[PDB]
């Protein structure tokens, strides 16, 4: 089925290599984490919809529904979702990515590499974007984009 | 290969949660291929 909620990705033991969200109807992940492979859900079949290698997006069955933004301003949470652990929320106040093409919202939060997809929350409980495409700085931890879509 | 999605739970914000990292304020550049990297 599609019922709205966060998803662990995983493929077959199982390994978890992500997570995503549905949302009206349509799954929303990271590219790097399905390579926009088709995903079975119980007895069903998800196909690719839309990607972008560059934004390192993917939805399945209809175009990216997450719209909501950071509003720059507020704290957020992640919905960490690790492998092998149950989902919990990470409350944190985003930094920034400056870029020569504005700036992005980025958490500084470190996970292991099946937690990518992963959804950052507004205080409303929107999706503002997803965790697992980053940076690595001098002191070896971990800045997640606020990866958003274009609806 | 099976890849496959299983529930994990409802996407809802935590009242009263953990407050948790730093903001840190980055220069940064990304490629065609969708890697972030620092300017130095
Ligand atoms: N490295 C640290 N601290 N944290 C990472 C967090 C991973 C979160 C999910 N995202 C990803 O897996 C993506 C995939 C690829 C998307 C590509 N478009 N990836 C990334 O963004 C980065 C990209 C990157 C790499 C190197 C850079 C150097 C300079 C500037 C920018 C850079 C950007 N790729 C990596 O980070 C790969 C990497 C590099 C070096 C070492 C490791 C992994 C080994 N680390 C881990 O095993 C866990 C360790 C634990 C897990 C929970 C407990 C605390 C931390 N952390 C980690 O794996």
């Amino acid at each position: 089925e599609t019922t709205d909620g966060v998803y662990r990705v995983m493929t077959r033991g199982s390994t978890q290599v992500g997570v995503g969200v549905m949302q009206e109807g349509v799954f929303h992940t990271m590219w790097h984490v399905t390579k926009g492979a088709a995903l079975r859900s119980g007895e069903g079949r998800l196909d690719p919809y839309w990607g972008d290698v560059k934004q390192d997006l993917v939805s399945y069955c209809g175009p990216w529904k997450l719209d909501a933004a950071w509003d720059g301003l507020s704290e957020v949470q992640l919905l960490a979702v690790p492998p092998g652990e149950r989902a919990k929320n990470i409350q944190t106040l985003p930094g920034i990515f400056k870029t020569k093409d504005g700036d992005i919202g980025a958490v500084a939060l470190d996970y292991p590499a099946g937690t990518s997809g992963s959804p950052i929350l507004d205080k409303c409980g929107r999706v503002i974007g997803l965790y697992g495409n980053g940076v690595v700085i001098k002191n070896g931890s971990y800045v997640s984009a606020i990866t958003q879509g274009k609806r | 290969v099976d890849m496959y999605i299983e529930r994990a739970g409802d996407i809802t914000w935590e009242k009263d949660a953990e407050v948790t990292g730093n903001s840190p304020r980055l220069d940064v550049a990304l490629d065609e291929s969708g890697d972030f990297s620092l300017v130095e």
